[PDB]
RNA sequence: GCUUUACUGCAGGCUGUCGCUGAG
RNA sequence: AUACAGGGUGACAACCCCGUACUCGAGACCAGUACGACGUGCGGUAGUGCCAGAGUAGCGGGGGUUGGAUAUCCCUCGCGA
RNA sequence: GCACGGAGGCGAAGAACCAUGGAUUUCCGAAUGAGAAUCUCUAACAAUUGCUUCGCGCAAUGAGGAACCCCGAGAACUGAAACAUCUCAGUAUCGGGAGGAACAGAAAACGCAAUGUGAUGUCGUUAGUAACCGCGAGUGAACGCGAUACAGCCCAAACC
């Protein structure tokens, strides 16, 4: 069985939600954790100063 | 503070529950309960509410079926409005 | 699927989104829905 | 338009909240009229009768009711 | 004449001679059963309270913390480095364990400030601090002519940005001369080279 | 990437010592 | 014209329109600062070993760091006025 | 309103519009009664603290903000024409935290050694100097001086 198309079809699972906290489709559901603002994680606002070239 | 009764929901379907059934259709708040739209259309209108169907529509709405008892009639009733 | 009180509410605002600019709309802005989706082409959120 | 400030000052409480009931109705028999699709319309009430709620809505908690 | 302080002060300079040997070796059973911030209605040590800015007042608390004895607690490297980047072991930590006794008790208290510090011994695996910690918020505190000034809002969380005695003296600022090149006004500034 | 009695280091284990640590 | 900055107006506009110079008004910041005033009371002589911040000052083992080299700053273990 | 439509309406009861102040301000959100992909279930400062009338009665904290700032954690590519000390660099990135600016600050200073200077930042200079360094590549101050701005005080103890 092929990782490509053929193993495609199995894909069914609901994981990465609209999330209560920013709106963003980011809330896994199985997790209950936002990989977006980092809801369910932490109180603090998920943040990082790598999204964002060093200098600016 | 919201209001319970948003409008008369006015289609082919409703007119035949109004005069086959004697029941009235509602766009009502989607945060009121059975009762509460009873309650509300019988303040509104001077009926008596027997049975209430409620279904949250894929229009964000709250769609309420209102049954009348034979003492009132829906037929009268809608049309003074 | 089976879908909560608020899924539902979203996929309707969806729904109504996919509406078209209204025709005088054309006229008094003397001369497209950008966000036009379609259920097969596309992919909504959730 | 119709409804002024000062006649809405002028009014009791107990005027006010009959005042409101009745522009509620109104409202409501307009919006029953436009969701049968009813022409008998006035595009310019239906709109009226919003901001006069909001009024005597304003007005009531600027009196203590 | 001396001051019945005088005499803590001066039982406190051999802490393991004399009567204060035997009440160490009895308290410390104790303390070693407490948890990691305790709260204590007088201070141990009177004197250096006192001293610090304590006074038996509204709004002032003092939290005894003991911490971990010993050097940095760290993980070995996962990716590549150079001999030097790979120590692990004799590597120690840039604030003194009274330092991080100070914040320990500080978050213990979220509203609460603090104000000074200082030790009250160890053991061969701990060593424990007690912390003076002021409320900004009590009126008694905001009358207070000695104390009123740790109620501005530029003090808030002073611990936690080494405004505290314990945090000027591990950030290298005793010294007003030689010495003090890379630490005045603050090690940041300098780049982080003191 | 992998190897080893290649170079140089780092964990880890064994071992002595000092502190914890007291009385005869 | 104390106005020839700029723009608009069916084409190159000081004088068609907005503005522009001059003069004037208000808010914010300076600042609850300066000044002023209320209270407090500065300072000097003689005598008095009454008081003046300890794991500190300082030393040693091990680390880091620094231009800091014997002579940087800090952490840690031990000792310690 | 953007927005030059149709219909209709509002405005001399002075609308539109603008400034200031006020009203309203759904749900989720630090999110705080419990739970939940923005909804639901049966009175709520949840949690941690201070005070305490020991009752959540009175209060604090939490999260955000472009960067700036303070305290911690801390690389490698790279340079040395290899590379290990060194370098890149206390940089990138991470944890915590304050403000409108931070931090520093009234000498157990300096040491143009003096019959001299007189809290602290910062700017110019001192100077790529002193110092460091497979004494290789490279790293690199300070006192002083000219400026900016200036400001000096409060406890602990003695005695009560
Ligand atoms: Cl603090
Ligand atoms: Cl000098
Ligand atoms: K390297
Ligand atoms: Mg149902
Ligand atoms: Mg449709
Ligand atoms: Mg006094
Ligand atoms: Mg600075
Ligand atoms: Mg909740
Ligand atoms: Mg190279
Ligand atoms: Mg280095
Ligand atoms: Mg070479
Ligand atoms: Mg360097
Ligand atoms: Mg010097
Ligand atoms: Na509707
Ligand atoms: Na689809
Ligand atoms: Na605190
Ligand atoms: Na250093
Ligand atoms: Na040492
Ligand atoms: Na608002
Ligand atoms: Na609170
Ligand atoms: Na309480
Ligand atoms: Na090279
Ligand atoms: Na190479
Ligand atoms: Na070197
Ligand atoms: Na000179
Ligand atoms: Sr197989
Ligand atoms: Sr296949
Ligand atoms: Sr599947
Ligand atoms: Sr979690
Ligand atoms: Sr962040
Ligand atoms: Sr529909
Ligand atoms: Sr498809
Ligand atoms: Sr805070
Ligand atoms: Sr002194
Ligand atoms: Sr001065």
């Amino acid at each position: 069985t092929g990782a490509g198309t053929p193993s495609q079809g199995k894909k069914n699972t609901t994981t990465h939600t609209k999330c209560r906290r920013c709106g963003e489709k980011s809330y896994h559901t199985k997790k209950k954790v936002c990989s977006s603002c980092g809801f369910g994680k932490s109180a603090k606002r998920r943040d990082y100063e790598w999204q964002s070239k060093a200098g600016e | 503070s919201w209001d319970v009764i948003k409008h008369p929901h006015v289609t082919e379907k409703a007119m035949n529950d109004m005069d086959f059934q004697n029941k009235l259709q509602f766009a009502v708040d989607d945060r009121a309960s059975k009762g509460e739209v009873a309650d509300a259309v019988e303040e509104q209108y001077d009926v008596t509410v027997e049975q209430v169907n409620t279904q949250n529509t894929m229009d964000g709405e709250k769609k309420a079926v209102v049954r009348l008892s034979e003492d009132d009639d829906a037929q009268e009733v809608a049309s003074r409005i | 699927g089976k879908k909560s009180k608020a899924t539902k509410k979203r996929l309707a605002k969806l729904d109504n989104q996919n509406s078209r600019v209204p025709a005088w709309v054309m006229l008094k802005t003397d001369r497209r829905n950008h966000k036009r989706r379609h259920w097969r082409r596309n992919d909504t959120d959730e | 338009t119709v409804l002024h400030v000062q006649e809405i000052r002028d009014m009791t409480p107990a005027e006010r909240e009959a005042e409101l009931d009745d522009l509620k109705t109104e409202l409501l028999n307009a919006r029953a009229v436009q969701a049968a699709g009813g022409a008998p319309e006035n595009p310019g009430r239906i709109k009226e009768l919003r901001k006069a709620i909001a009024r005597i809505k304003t007005i009531q908690g600027e009196e203590g009711d | 004449a001396r001051s019945a302080y005088s005499y803590i002060r001066d039982a406190w300079e051999n802490p393991g001679d004399g009567q204060l040997a035997e009440l160490q070796w009895q308290r410390q059973q104790e303390w070693r059963n407490e948890g990691a911030v305790e709260r204590i209605e007088r201070p141990t040590r009177l004197d250096k309270a006192r001293s610090q800015g304590y006074k038996a007042k509204q709004g002032v608390i003092v939290a005894r913390v003991s911490v971990r004895k010993g050097s940095a607690r760290k993980r070995r490297h996962k990716a590549g480095r150079r001999s030097k980047r790979q120590g692990v072991t004799r590597i120690t930590r840039r604030k003194d364990i009274q330092r991080v006794a100070e914040e320990r008790a500080s978050r213990t208290f979220p509203n609460l400030r603090v104000l000074n510090s200082y030790s009250v011994g160890q053991d061969g695996r701990q060593k424990w601090h007690e912390v003076i910690l002021i409320d900004p918020n009590h009126p008694a505190i905001q009358n207070d002519d000695d104390l009123s000034w740790i109620c501005a809002d530029d003090q808030a969380d002073r611990v936690f940005r080494g405004l505290t005695g314990a945090g000027r003296r591990n950030r290298g600022l005793s010294g007003k001369g030689k010495g003090s090149e890379k630490t005045r006004p603050s090690l940041r500034s300098n780049g982080g080279k003191a």
